[PDB]
RNA sequence: GGGAGCAAACCGGAUUAGAUACCCGGGUAGUCCACGCCCUAAACGAUGCGCGCUAGGUCUCUGGGUCUCCUGGGGGCCGAAGCU
RNA sequence: GCCGCGGUAAUACGGAGGGCGCGAGCGUUACCCGGAUUCACUGGGCGUAAAGGGCGUGUAGGCGGCCUGGGGCGUCCCAUGUG
């Protein structure tokens, strides 16, 4: 059990005979505050349900976010489709400056202080995947060289 | 067409020294003669554009090099273009 | 015909690198080995070599991967995950001593060709000058 | 005593319809065949069970798996003459990734395998009589061997890995050691401890599988005689 | 200049509520040639040109060889990595 | 303001009770930059979304393989004037 904040819920929607039938979709965030943070995306019947099942999901997809005196290690962009994320560490006592998405994800990432933007589509969902797939791509001086030994 | 025979006369004409299967005042002299039979040619079948095309080909190439020669040297350039007669 | 032999030089490497293979043959030319000496200086491949292809010298560049990985997709990772030119023959790019890049907060390089010598993003400025920002790894 | 073995007629498999990724393990192709390098091959079989050995004294379990006939009866002997779970029929989809819910089954085997002997037989119509008895029938043709421990398994043994690719996967994202007995028509990559010879003459099937339980059992006490191996071996 | 066949327009016949159409019977310019204009298009791979780099499998047209194979040029299909 | 509201139970109109905001001010109209990586150097594009010229030849122009040496215009450093 960590933080679980969850970003956007909708009601979807598919055709049928006599009518439309729905679904719910749940995209929710999952991090200790030290470095752990997962993303899940939960759909199911009922708003509940798919609530919890992005929980579960969740937390079965975390990542170890490198954090480093409260910031990111370093800068960086990530296109994950239509969207696109920039991500640059500020200087202690800065603030989160991040729309919704990057920063429900990076609050609980652990950071507190971290410069952003988002690029391209700003769809929640991509764009959540897209903060992922930057932070999963994170490194430091010492896993940095720590590959270049030779 | 033109004969082996005729082909080599020019060849033979302008090398820069025995041998010389190859060069600019050669290449030249060598377009050149292709370029008037071609010309003579479509002189005769206006009608015969694909040729045509062929010749324009053949006729900036020719560009191309004496350009280079004028650059490269003169002096043998004004010579060559002169005993071919060209650049009218 | 090759407009940009470094810019080749980098994507030979790229794209090497993007399948993991043992080495790459870059055509011979002393400023490109510049950045590779540099390139190797700062760890960035096994290293090279001279060579020939009938006549045709090239430079057999051996790259440097990571360790195997756990899980789906066991690829391991690269040590170079972008290299890209900066300054292209269509738009010379030259730097100023207080212009240099600070190439990915520093844990970069950003190898660059100078009055005095082919140095990197610390090197260069540390003997503080400057020159065509040739380029920039990590 | 491995070579020769080996030598004898457990190499080369596949022809022309191979992987490039697996061109480190070939030494030629003669009259078609791919010719698999066995100088090679032993020092990969070595890693291997160094592995397994390195395993089957630690108390661990391994799953071996199977589905081709061309190496299906075997698998399902060196498997119990050594306890250690396999699949010889259709190996389910999310098995590993999605026991909890295939476990589900078994645990409905044994509810059958109660009912089978008891006295609620004297009574229930024919209806199910037929019906549970053939629930049965099949549900036990699945799951013969894949009970034993209700525990995901430490690592999984195969012949041909592309065959049975999907289980792999399922191992793969479950993060599992793979071990396998793969030939030239695989790609070895996404295989962890890799047996490169081939895959369908049961001949070389036997022989690696074998001397791999042997193996299970050099850690645990008990070397003995091999398994009934022929019986109609060509 | 030439003109068989076909055929906008056109005229009949049907169909239809109407049928300035689809179907039927006729029919001219045109379609052909020479010379000269016009210069458009779903002028399409709807994909500018040049060069370099990045797994293979398959069938097919064409060239060479100390020709079950090796190597060069082109057209198709399936597909690595990667791209979308 | 954009999405939209009102067809006899309107949280959207009009009044009321209440609440939120800012306060000697509070609103409205106009105009500039922003958000707009929406003219894109930073920082975009053209197979089907708008976007490859019907194709070719070629002028100016733009761009240019490998090695050794001279000049030092671009480029880079220092100092000084200036600002």
């Amino acid at each position: 059990d960590f933080e679980e904040k969850m970003i956007l819920i909708r009601r979807t929607a598919r055709m049928q005979a006599g009518g439309r039938r729905f679904r719910f979709g749940a995209l929710v965030v999952v991090g200790d505050r030290q470095g752990r943070v997962g993303l899940g995306f939960g759909k199911a019947p009922e708003v509940p349900l798919a609530v919890q099942k992005a929980g579960y999901y969740a937390r079965r997809n975390m990542v170890e976010v490198p954090l480093q005196n409260g910031t990111i290690p370093h800068e960086i962009e990530v296109e994950f489709g239509a969207s696109k994320i920039v991500l640059k560490p500020a200087a202690p006592g800065t603030g989160v400056i991040a729309g919704a998405v990057p920063r429900a994800i990076l609050e609980l990432a652990g950071v507190t202080d971290i410069l952003t933007k988002e690029l391209g589509s700003r769809n929640p969902i991509n764009i959540a995947y897209a903060t992922m797939e930057a932070l999963r791509q994170l490194r430091t001086k010492a896993d940095v060289e720590r590959l270049r030994k030779g | 067409p033109i004969t082996k025979e005729e082909k080599q006369k020019v060849i033979q004409e302008f090398a820069r020294f025995p041998g010389d299967t190859g060069s600019t005042e050669v290449q030249v002299a060598l377009l050149t003669l292709r370029i008037n039979r071609l010309s003579e040619h479509l002189k005769v079948h206006k009608k015969d554009h694909h040729s045509h095309r062929g010749l324009l080909m053949m006729v900036g190439q020719r560009r191309r090099l004496l350009r280079y020669l004028q650059r490269e040297d003169p002096e043998r350039y004004r010579a060559l273009i002169e005993k071919l007669g060209i650049r009218g | 015909m090759l407009t940009d032999p470094i810019a080749d030089m980098l994507t030979r490497i790229r794209n090497a690198t993007r399948v993991y293979k043992e080495s790459t043959d870059v055509p011979a030319s002393r400023f490109k080995e510049e950045i590779l000496r540099i390139l190797a200086r700062e760890g960035f491949i096994k290293g090279y070599e001279r060579v020939d292809v009938d006549g045709k010298p090239y430079l057999r560049v051996y790259l440097k991967y990571g360790p195997r990985r756990q899980g789906p997709d066991p690829r391991p990772e690269q040590v170079i995950h972008h290299i890209r030119r900066i300054s292209k023959p269509g738009r010379r790019v030259y730097v100023g001593v207080k212009e240099i890049p600070r190439v990915r907060r520093g844990l970069g390089i950003a190898i660059l060709s100078t009055s005095k010598g082919v140095l990197t993003d610390r090197e260069a400025r540390k003997l503080g000058v400057g020159g065509e920002l040739i380029c920039e790894v990590w | 005593v491995k070579e020769l073995l080996e030598a004898g007629v457990h190499f080369g498999h596949e022809r022309k319809r191979w992987n490039p990724k697996f061109a480190r393990y070939i030494y030629a192709e003669r009259n078609g065949i791919h010719i698999i390098d066995l100088q090679k091959t032993m020092e990969e079989l070595e890693r291997t069970f160094r592995f397994i050995e390195d395993l089957a004294m630690r108390g661990g379990t391994i799953l071996f798996v199977g589905t081709k006939k061309q190496a299906q009866d075997i698998v399902r002997m060196e498997a119990e003459r050594a306890g250690m779970p396999y699949v010889n029929q259709r190996w389910l989809g999310g098995m590993l990734t999605n026991f909890k819910t295939i476990s589900q089954r078994v645990h409905r085997l044994e509810e059958l395998e109660a009912l089978f002997a008891s006295p609620e037989i004297e009574e229930r119509p024919k209806k199910e009589q037929v019906r549970l008895k053939h629930e049965l029938e099949r549900l036990q043709k699945y799951l013969s061997g894949f009970r034993l421990l209700k525990r995901l398994p430490d690592a999984i043994f195969v012949v041909d890995p592309t065959k049975e690719a999907i289980a792999v996967r399922e191992a793969r994202k479950l993060f599992i050691p793979v071990i396998a007995l793969a030939d030239t028509d695989s790609d070895p990559d996404l295989v962890d401890y890799i047996i490169p010879g081939n895959d369908d003459a049961i001949r070389s099937i036997q022989l690696i599988l074998s001397r791999a339980v042997d193996l299970i059992i050099q850690a645990r006490g008990g070397v003995v005689e091999p398994s009934p191996s022929y019986a109609l071996v060509q």
